[PDB]
């Protein structure tokens, strides 16, 4: 309560500036910094909507976010246990090796939060469009292009649609590495998964290492290449010399003194937490970097004796430093140039300090180590499976939001142009059909609670391109992988130029000065993973690279249905709309009631909901397989499919009218039927 | 429409030249291992109509597609 | 009044009495009925109030066969059903709205079990139309 | 004594019979509110008890036969 009316004094004290704001004309200004003030007040954002339409846009966006953090999973044996999801569905995607519970995790999770999700997020769109319509864009997904925008200083513009074509002609570059990554996690995923992945086709999306394919970084343990050689972990050495919580940022600072930049403020030492306190103290405890004002700057973490917190120490200490030099400018120029510069900058940090040729000269590795080639291969795919394992996953998904918002894709094909971005630009397959009840993309953190994503692609980008810009001013030898500006001055007077500019310059302005480009470049990337580029095209001589986007992982104990519904009755037959496909689903499940209770002498309750249909088209044909009632990791074959359809299709002929010429089973034929009579 | 999916109230004798050609220009490699038979009257008017071929092969055969089949 | 009644139900004033002569229809080589048969009407029923309210109402409304509840099942084959909406158990929908929906698809349904509308009754619900002639 | 009722109009509020269903049971003069606690709890904790319940009948009559 004591910061809840202090927040709203000022969030109540911008809309009262922002409405003076309007006095002044924009187009008669001339000064580029004061007309940049000015364009970030008069921002009219919210507000341009009715007014109990901009109540309902707010209890949407609260609904879909309750909805994400209770959200209740029963377990088909136990419904007496709900597990929700970051304690304990995160723990099973994270570490499980069984397929029938990871298959298990996914689907449930998916399926109810996808439900609730739809409806609201369809509200959701139709209010994002009416906002950004009357803010005098074209669609909401061109609202949050506008961070990107450059409009008239001399050279440096940027167009809105420009961002589309730069991200789509940087892609086609990291394809031919992504193929090579893609065909070796398969080649490794078959030994751990026998009989459930093809060798020429896309991976099942629930066998990625968390619960959305996000990022490939809990594979590392089935994908090592060498493991019987210990990839480098100082952790025993910093509890072998005593270092305490202080050392760690100590360290810290000597490194970035060591390049040319300032000090601490010396009201960090007193004002910080850097642990936990001695009270048993509630606290949040999530690492990040405070810019109170005033010259005032504080670091939050509970930082613990490990060499990860060694290094986000390094990383957040980075913020720290781009927050001290652009302190110079005015109040609204005071962030990063774009929305990616700010975490791009704080991990060329943590980067120059995981190396062990920085490790050995701040007294942390044996002076007699010896680096071999064999373990520059097991850290660079460490980082492969973060860095370029999260890219096509960040490209299709801003690429399906933006088409959302335009209106490419209308909402009787949401979830069936999302699955179809997955087979061609990730190559993932999904495990089990989803029709348009589901809403796949909305059970993410970012698109249920209202976030931009393609600051994600942009700072892998940019992170890279200021790495391999440093290291030339360093005179760096050897790969870029082994870098460090420790000791430079040269480098950090690159990396000084840049800093100070807040939001003064557009941000094509601000990457000459480091890069000496104005757009983001993805050759700096690929220089990185050159040394695994070059051992994966070898380990990638008798295996396929590259995926089909026909097979699917059910698609072999499915059958084709198909119906002709004017050559049966003709100019009298009824339309095949979406109730006569629930009469199909529970006229299957029938039949295969009554073959479980005459030959196998058993009572299953088979639904409509265990009769899954894929690939509806207008001829009428699709395919099915059957389930069991609630275990969704239990396929009935084939063969016992077509013996209850057999036993059973005089009767589903008749509920729909057709005659076994008109209602074809495709792989069923009839086959009785010999005829007489004279004796 | 069993190779490309249609409907069966599109595809008839009026327009059967016109969407062929459609289906090539959308998927070329589905359309290879298709069959399309080539026939036209004045080849189903000049067939073997030899000895005893008439009456036991031609008229029984018409006999039968006829209401009251066995009075004609 | 001092009793009561044990025949009276609160549900028992908006349901539909069937009432099915399988041996009438076929005779010897008539199957029997089980209960799967109920979940095959059960769902035949769902699909019927789905076709009503989407042509009539112009709803769409997602009944489903644990919307129809089946009470007093006797040999001869008879049984009362009223349907509700698919979760608020406290909505029943009225046996006016129910009369019209199974007008609607009664041929469709009668297709489904081989019936004729003398072996599948809904009692208060008659057939109706059907004027003949030809001879002009 | 761990069930829980879901509201169908809000699947992320879960009342568990104790404090809350025995509420609505002896305060509640609503027909539609008292009819759903009623069927809801009924029927989840019954399909439960049931198996369990006929299989409880046949090991009880067993032990109760062999002390005559
Ligand atoms: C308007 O633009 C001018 C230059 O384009 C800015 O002028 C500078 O102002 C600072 C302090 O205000 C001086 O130290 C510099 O010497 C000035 N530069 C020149 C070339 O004279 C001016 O600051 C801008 N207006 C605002 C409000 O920032
Ligand atoms: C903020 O919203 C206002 C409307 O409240 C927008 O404004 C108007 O500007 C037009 C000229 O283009 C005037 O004719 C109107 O009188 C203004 N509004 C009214 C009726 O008071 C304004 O364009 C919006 N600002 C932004 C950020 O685009
Ligand atoms: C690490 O370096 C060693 C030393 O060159 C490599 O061993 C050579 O491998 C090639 C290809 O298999 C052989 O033709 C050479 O004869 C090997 N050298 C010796 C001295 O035996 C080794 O392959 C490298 N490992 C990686 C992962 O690059
Ligand atoms: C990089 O900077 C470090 C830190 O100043 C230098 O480390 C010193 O190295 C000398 C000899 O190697 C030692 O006698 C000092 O004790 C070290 N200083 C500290 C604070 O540990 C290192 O030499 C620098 N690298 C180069 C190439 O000059
Ligand atoms: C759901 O079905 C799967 C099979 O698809 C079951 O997995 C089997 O589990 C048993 C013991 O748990 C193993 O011996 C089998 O090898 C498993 N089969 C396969 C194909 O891996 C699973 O147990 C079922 N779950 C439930 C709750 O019945
Ligand atoms: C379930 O159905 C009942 C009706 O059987 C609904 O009760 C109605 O509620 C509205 C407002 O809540 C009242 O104006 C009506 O008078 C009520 N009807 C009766 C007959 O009492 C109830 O709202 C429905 N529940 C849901 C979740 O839709
Ligand atoms: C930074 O602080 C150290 C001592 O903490 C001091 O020796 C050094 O001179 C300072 N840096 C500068 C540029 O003054
Ligand atoms: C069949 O569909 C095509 C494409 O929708 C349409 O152009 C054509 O007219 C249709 N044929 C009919 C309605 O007979
Ligand atoms: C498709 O086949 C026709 C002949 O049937 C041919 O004339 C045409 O050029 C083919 N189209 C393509 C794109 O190969
Ligand atoms: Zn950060």
């Amino acid at each position: 309560q004591n910061m809840n009316n202090a927040g709203d004094k000022w969030s109540a004290f911008l809309k009262e500036q922002s409405t003076l704001a309007q006095m002044y004309p924009l187009q008669e200004i001339q000064n580029l910094t004061v007309k940049l003030q000015l364009q970030a007040l008069q921002q009219n954002g919210s507000s341009v909507l009715s007014e109990d339409k901009s109540k309902r846009l707010n209890t949407i966006l609260n609904t879909m976010s309750t909805i994400y953090s209770t959200g209740k999973v029963c377990n088909p044996d136990n419904p007496q246990e709900c597990l929700l999801l970051e304690p304990g569905l995160n723990e099973i995607m994270a570490n499980s090796l069984d397929y029938n519970e990871r298959l298990w995790a996914w689907e449930s999770w998916r399926s109810e939060v996808g439900k609730q999700l739809r409806p609201l997020y369809e509200e959701y769109v139709v209010l994002k469009n009416e906002m950004a319509r009357a803010n005098h864009y074209e669609d909401y997904g061109d609202y949050w292009r506008g961070d990107y925008e450059v409009n008239g200083v001399d050279g440096y513009d940027y167009s809105r649609g420009q961002l589309i074509e730069d991200v789509e002609h940087t892609f086609e570059e990291i394809k031919p590495l992504y193929e090579h990554l893609h065909a070796y996690v398969r080649a490794k995923l078959m030994n751990a998964y026998p009989s459930y992945i093809s060798p020429i086709g896309c991976l099942p999306a629930h066998l990625l290492g968390d619960m959305w394919g996000r990022f490939w970084t809990n594979l590392y343990s089935l994908t090592v290449p060498f493991g019987q050689k210990p990839n480098i972990d100082v952790t025993d050495a910093m509890v072998d010399q005593a270092w305490d919580a202080q050392r760690i940022f100590k360290e810290a600072e000597k490194f970035f003194v060591s390049v040319g930049l300032p000090n601490m403020t010396q009201g960090f030492w007193e004002n910080s937490m850097l642990t936990d306190p001695g009270n048993v103290q509630k606290a949040v405890c999530h690492p990040t970097a405070w810019d109170l004002g005033k010259g005032d700057f504080r670091i939050l973490m509970c930082t613990k004796v490990t060499m990860d917190d060694f290094l986000t120490a390094h990383h957040e200490m980075g913020h720290i430093q781009y927050d001290m030099a652009y302190a110079a400018q005015p109040f609204l120029l005071r962030n990063g140039a774009n929305e990616g510069f700010h975490e791009a900058v704080g991990e060329i940090m943590s980067l120059s300090a995981a190396t062990p040729k920085h490790l050995k000269s701040i007294g942390l590795l044996s002076p007699d180590f010896q680096e071999d080639n064999e373990t520059e291969i097991n850290f660079l795919l460490k980082q492969a499976l973060t860095i370029v394992g999260t890219l096509p996953f960040t490209y299709m998904l801003e690429k399906w939001r933006w088409m959302v918002f335009k209106g490419e894709i209308p909402k009787d094909q949401w979830m069936k142009k999302w699955w179809e971005m997955k087979r061609e630009i990730v190559g993932v397959v999904e495990p089990v059909p989803h029709d348009e009840t589901y809403c796949d993309p909305a059970s993410l953190f970012h698109v249920s609670n209202d976030y931009s994503f393609i600051r994600y692609y942009t700072r892998t980008l940019y992170q890279f391109q200021f790495q391999e810009a440093l290291c030339q001013a360093a005179k760096h030898e050897g790969p870029l992988h082994k870098c460090d500006i420790s000791n430079s001055t040269e480098a950090g007077q690159k990396l000084f130029n840049m800093l100070r500019l807040g939001k003064s310059e557009p941000w094509t302005l601000a990457l000459e000065n480091v890069v000496g480009a104005k757009n983001m470049n993805v050759r700096p990337l690929l220089n990185y993973f050159e040394p695994l580029f070059t051992w994966l095209k070898d380990q990638n001589k008798n295996s396929f690279v590259g995926w089909s986007t026909d097979w699917s992982p059910y698609a072999d104990q499915s059958i084709k249905v198909r119906i002709s519904l004017k050559s049966a009755l003709g100019d009298k037959a009824y339309e095949w709309n979406d109730n006569e496909m629930y009469l199909f689903r529970s006229s299957v499940a029938y039949a295969m009631r009554q073959y479980f209770l005459k030959v196998k002498n058993q009572m299953i309750l088979f639904g409509e909901e265990d009769v899954r249909v894929a690939n509806l088209k207008p001829r009428i044909s699709f395919n099915f397989f059957v389930t069991a009632p609630k275990n969704v990791s239990d396929i009935i074959p084939r063969t016992e499919v077509e013996k209850a359809i057999r036993m059973s299709r005089s009767r589903i002929n008749d509920a729909f009218r057709l005659n076994d010429n008109s209602l074809e089973f495709l792989g069923i034929q009839p086959t009785l039927g010999p005829p007489n009579q004279p004796p | 429409i069993n190779g490309f999916d249609l409907p069966e109230g599109n595809v008839t004798q009026e327009n059967f030249v016109d969407m062929q050609q459609r289906c090539n220009a959308s998927d070329p490699a589905a359309y290879a291992q298709l069959v399309f038979q080539t026939c036209d009257i004045n080849a189903f008017l000049s067939e073997a109509v030899e000895g005893t071929g008439l009456a036991f092969i031609v008229f029984t055969e018409a006999i039968t597609k006829m209401p009251l089949s066995p009075l004609w």
